[PDB]
């Protein structure tokens, strides 16, 4: 079938530069190829049609170009762009869409404010005993949370998590869970050192 | 104008499950209401189209003849009969308008449609408690499938970092929702409200130090 | 009767250009699949012109190609008659 | 006299069509190969239409190709001054 | 009269060809962009003949081409009743 | 009168088909440069078809085509009118 | 509706045979009668087509104008003359009903027309002899060319492995029909019963321990 | 001419499970390709048209895609299957036929039922002494029967034959025959140890 | 017929600046005339075309929707309105005529539009001095932007080498002016006439040994 | 978009020799291809069009050729025909030029005529001695002047300038600098020797 | 129906020269008569066409506009003038007819034109002398350019191998005519007649042994 | 333009075997290309048009087959087949010729009848003594005529020439010629020893 290969799949661009993502169809498909920008967990957003602009769609989006190679353009990439960016074929049928472009939002070095957990008494009777450490608004993604008990390092049972960028803040929170049987937690507490 | 999904949580492999876009705003006579879906961490799936008017429902190789596409111009919906399903057809499911000009002006919420053999399961719930800015969370601990955490019911929402679900080496969503407070407020109601569709679960929990 | 034709041409053709897209659609391939070109395919038939740009893949498909040229052909004949008296009658 | 034309028409495009795919098979790289397609290029002939999805490579062919055109045209345009004295006699 | 049909195609032609590059210039791999082609353009779709070499891609373009239809098979339509009598009233 | 015509058309098709290949060779890539193919061309033509397989790329081949159009659409008309008489007079 | 085929069997280098495909079932005026070819273990070779109508025949620049095609609509038949044959001819030869929409609806047994320079030859036929189920068979040596094998003029069928055709390093094909059949029956009559078309044999022989 | 190259060869799928047969035609051929079961000395057997299906043709076969890849899928592969399946060209004149995939059905590993049989006394007056050694309804196809006599081993005469899968038990029966001179055999007779 | 442009020297970067087309020689209605450019030693740029007839203005997506060009057949012009400017759009820009044809029967002379966050500066213009044909020439030192140098006010030209601006290690064009005369003339005026649009500069040197 | 790849860029061959240069559409653009001569500061001068010959134009130049590949061809190169070539696309919207191919009149080894120029004393109040050194009409353009002053050698600020070909000699002259502080330059003055 | 050249030998690089096809035979109104050329040793190649009734005349790039192809339906020829003549069209330049159809139905001749700045030369033609058969030959020796040998003014034509012609070392055809002949007529004439066009010789030389 | 690759060059089949010439045309030029018998100083004979027969051409030669590859096959090659075949584009302008396909008639190993001849006393007047030798109807080709003179070799002006095979035996005649300075000839004449 018609087959849009996007172009490229990650991009870290800094707020207010210029952002370009190529969409290169198989054959020629007309001027009939159409953007979507999609936000984490969010429905696709029409952006650009005909490859021509919609309603309410900020001004830093353009698309153009033609051929097999359309090009939608963020001029003066935002803070509110991080997003997944999708291409739809309608020339032929059925429509397809490009495999997508990620763009994440570069700004300074920051740090995290860092905040443990103990395990909730209700759970400490269930008999696991959920460490928590919270990790909040930092960049880049890069940061090594480890755990030492008694200061031997523990690879036993820790879980990272990461959010997805502030639409404001381009930052990143992580929760690193650190599982532990309640009678080896009762053996030793005193506890999440970052790097 | 905009599009309300109905339906669709878990179903066991080789199952049965049926989608809804309800219609709601101006509708014109000859629209097409097409489905399209996105695997976890995935691309975006073109799956189906129906003319609601001559009820005519065009599907992919990719998704077979297992799915039908029903129409219902009386209920001014359309729907996803979901035969045969696999472990693959775990995706969420977004219904759209195309006026016959092929792109998407408008998006139903999509909605989550599980498989796996495993079985439903309950959120355990298990609060975390804490000068400037002091933080404070939950976790929604061992549940299984798609899960909704608001604080106050709604009310607070800024500093608020309700995570992504981490599988559990066991086989149970275990979530972790924050928030960050100025430390005055502990005063202040704060009480995080997990629900679960499929679970009928409403579990609210308190924070004081 | 010369806006009678008009409408019954602007009828055939919003008629084929719907059926067209809905008669195609499901037809990998098929070009024939929106309405807007699906008119341009419906004018250019009823024109006897037959650029082909466009053009239904699909039985279906053509069965609608058929009635759009039987139908479209005489009707825009019409307005083709039409505006060659109003010429005639005129200088 | 209306359906003597239409017979006509349908008897030249079934004729056409035959003779075609007959005239064509043999010829490699033939498209107008099977009386379905024949048929297809057939109407868009006598419709003097013209898509060019399909025609003959044969001269045989194209020989089929010219009655098609000089009995099926004539034929059609009957249909087409048929439907034109209907729509004028009514409105 | 028929040097007044004639005079009007060949503004049709004139016309159409005109608007048509105006019309298609700035669409990225438009064919139908320099008076000369577009004049074949405009020749070729009043005589309902359909080569397809050129034809508009973008909407105001076949907006042109509608114009260049209705107006330009009519006012040829014209061009070729008037031989038609002149071969009839002769011979 | 009509054995006039046809001639007429048969003379048209044998003239346009002589010129087009005079007109057209020494264009590099011409397709439309032996008399055989360059009749098909002058037949499709005056039936106001338009398959595409051929057509001129120069301009004295086009200014060719023109005559062709013009002349060859009419004198084939006439025989278009010659079959629908014998066909109405009859039945 | 079905078709029904007639010739064929062994030529010399250079020779002449013909084929027939006898029509036998509801036949429309305008069908092309097509002839198929298969080599041993290769792929299917287009090879020509007829219109038994007006009696126009195309044939494959593979096989020439070395081969005719006849019509006849006389006895709805179709006929496949086989001038200049090659080692490579050697094949089966299947026709099949063609309604003009190229695909074959209809196909007639086909036949095997081989080609070498040597002869025709004739099969020795040498029974074996054999509790639960109990397995006797027979040989059919040394022949030459398209070997038959049904046991008890076509009555018992299960359990029956009538092997393909070894070719004998001799230049002679030794095939073995074989049959499973409970012991208590050796009672029961088993003689097993060879055809040759191309050395007019009818040998059948008796399996007693 | 056209070329239709059907992809793969060989499929050693088990039964009930899903099964895939590609045809990539050289150009575009419209949707003017038809598929035809043909199984072990049978005609071929026309199951999908217009790539559509046929009176009388099981369910589990259905026919899809376009432009260059066609696909016939069977979902849940039979007993019945073992076949070879091919590929037919419209579009051009002439119609051509794909290279053909041959479907082989996977089931347990079984065993032979062995039975050994001494030369027909008829036979052993003509001069030769055909020992023929059966194999039934095994699986796979891969089996190593030797002969010894008198215990030293026989690379003489060794004349292996297999059959086609049966239509119901996707099985296979062997018959290695050894052939001998009469006074080769008559010199000694203690006779097939399969593996 | 021949175009007279006007305008164009020095912007900052963003900036903005608006080059001239004036018509001057028979003008048809519908001619488009289009914009051309040449960086420093590059190729050639097709930027933009305008019907001043209907004055539709169609451009490149390399030069965006950040120019504008405006008709006016009032004063028979066409304008190239040049909104935020970048360090490459630093060129000559040529108009030129088409007339539908699709090549570019004339050519204005084409103007420097030059883009850096530097600032204008002035020549200091220093006289270098000298039998057969003795050589003298001059300096225009540490300038920015656009050069120009003729003999006698344009009256002298042969054996004269005004050459190549060097870009000075210090971001200033010193070039040099050369000229070859006969010995027997130092008696003869030689005065070397330097023009800068960008710094409103006339500065003429005299050469004496 | 439509690319025309002219080739070669650069041609150093001998007056009134046959000179060819191609230029390679990406697509058949019809026979919509246009050449056009401009000169070192000039604008482009338009040569051949439909690949047909303007009024004016020299009869050394005509065009031919099609499909992808037309040639401009300067049968018998002249010493006014130093200049840069260009290539124009018509077919699609927008129109395209070529990359350009530069044209190098080649000629017999000349000299320089050479002239050393002590620095302008006005200048030298200002603070800096800017020592010229001019090479007049040679040919090739490869040529070695170095300073020395009191016979060590000089690679502070030398900056040479080259001109472009007579159009009529096919010469070069060339404009050696060497940019000195007053206070280095009052320190020695013995002044170019050029090889 | 047969095509017959006149004119071509010898020129001098940047010469001219005149190459003719009288028509001779039933010669329809609307053909093309063409020109076509082999190097030694080398394809063949179009180089012309012109119909002799408009009297337009194409031409290949390869061979430019240097060379005119004329018609004259009066005399029923077609000629090519050759200017500006090249080491390259060194050649045979047959004519040919082709009647709109595109292939080449009668061929002339075709004539050698020759393009080098050495000069004409003359055969020095030096005898070979010799039971069963025996074999007796001449030399054509130190000629330049197209050398003819029959023997006995064409009437003896078996067991000849008159030879290629050899590049001497010097620059000049030195060839070799051979006879082979029954040993018993040396009784019988044997005398090798030389032709050449370009140096109007006619020499013919006896042979006894 | 359009480029007819004929293949291949060289053909030594053996007479009454199956001879094929392909010829890929670099588009499809429809049916609209011609093949030319043209054999060893005669002109191009016209054998096959429109890929059809003309009168008088033997039935051996039939041409075949579209697309891109064209075919011309002689079914029981000739000795009277000894040829050049050449390939003829008729479908744009302008037309194209095939680079050509050279047949080389195989039969079986035969000698040369050798006839070596002392220099025209005319001749040796003059100065040179061309001594000529010559080598009749052989097959195949590859043939070492040396000479020596007193039973010392001469690699000095030694002149081979041979012919094209004849129309009805296939054979080779060749014509080794050695120049010699009269006052050379003169201080030794006992004379070409072939093999």
């Amino acid at each position: 079938d018609i087959q849009m290969t996007q172009s490229p799949s990650s991009l870290s661009a800094s707020v207010g530069d210029r952002v370009t993502i190529t969409c290169r169809a198989s054959q020629s498909i007309g001027t009939d190829i159409h953007w979507y920008q999609q936000k984490p967990g969010k429905a696709p957003k029409l952006l650009i049609k005909y490859a021509e602009s919609i309603s309410g769609v900020p001004s830093r989006f353009s698309g153009s170009r033609s051929g097999t190679d359309f090009t939608l353009t963020i001029s003066s990439l935002q803070p509110e762009d991080f997003a997944t960016y999708y291409c739809q074929q309608s020339n032929r049928w059925p429509f397809t869409f490009g495999q997508g472009t990620k763009v994440e939002i570069k700004r300074t070095v920051a740090a995290p404010s860092v905040f443990i957990f103990p395990p909730s008494d209700s759970q400490l009777k269930s008999g696991t005993a959920s460490v928590v450490c919270l990790l909040n608004n930092f960049y880049p993604r890069e940061a090594k949370v480890q755990w030492k008990v008694d200061n031997a390092l523990q690879s036993g049972n820790s879980q990272e998590s990461v959010t997805e960028q502030d639409s404001k803040d381009s930052t990143y929170s992580l929760s690193s869970t650190l599982t532990l049987s309640k009678a080896d937690y009762e053996k030793h507490k005193v506890y999440c050192e970052v790097t | 104008v905009q599009l309300v999904e109905s339906g669709g949580g878990l179903v066991q492999p080789g199952g049965s499950l049926r989608l809804s876009c309800a219609a709601s705003g101006y509708t014109f006579t000859s629209d097409w209401i097409h489905w399209v879906r996105q695997a976890p961490g995935k691309g975006l799936e073109w799956i189906g189209e129906i003319i609601p008017s001559y009820g005519r429902a065009n599907y992919a190789d990719s998704v077979k003849g297992r799915f039908t596409i029903s129409a219902d111009t009386s209920k001014n919906t359309a729907y996803l009969q979901m035969n045969s399903l696999r472990a693959e057809d775990t995706a969420v499911y977004y219904c759209a308008r195309e006026r016959g000009d092929g792109y998407f002006d408008y998006w139903g919420q999509g909605t989550l449609v599980t498989v796996s053999s495993a079985s439903t399961k309950g959120p355990s719930v298990f609060p975390l408690a804490p000068g400037g800015t002091a933080a404070l969370g939950c976790l929604v601990k061992d549940y299984f499938p798609p899960v909704t955490v608001s604080w106050n019911s709604g009310a607070l929402t800024s500093g608020v970092h309700t995570f992504p679900a981490v599988l559990q080496s066991s086989g149970l969503y275990s979530l972790s929702s924050v928030v960050t407070v100025p430390s005055s407020s502990l005063t202040q109601t704060y009480i995080c409200n997990v629900n679960h569709k499929p679970s009928n679960t409403k579990v609210d929990k308190k924070v004081e130090p | 009767c010369a806006g009678a034709a008009t409408v019954l041409l602007v009828i055939v053709l919003l008629a084929g250009s719907y059926l067209a897209v809905l008669a195609e659609r499901g037809a990998p391939g098929a070009q024939l699949i929106t309405y807007p070109r699906a008119l341009w395919w419906s004018v250019v038939t009823a024109t006897t012109v037959g650029y082909g740009d466009l053009y239904p893949v699909t039985l279906w498909g053509r069965c609608v190609a058929v009635v759009v040229m039987v139908a479209g052909i005489t009707s825009f004949g019409l307005v083709t008659a039409a505006l060659a008296t109003w010429f005639v009658g005129q200088c």
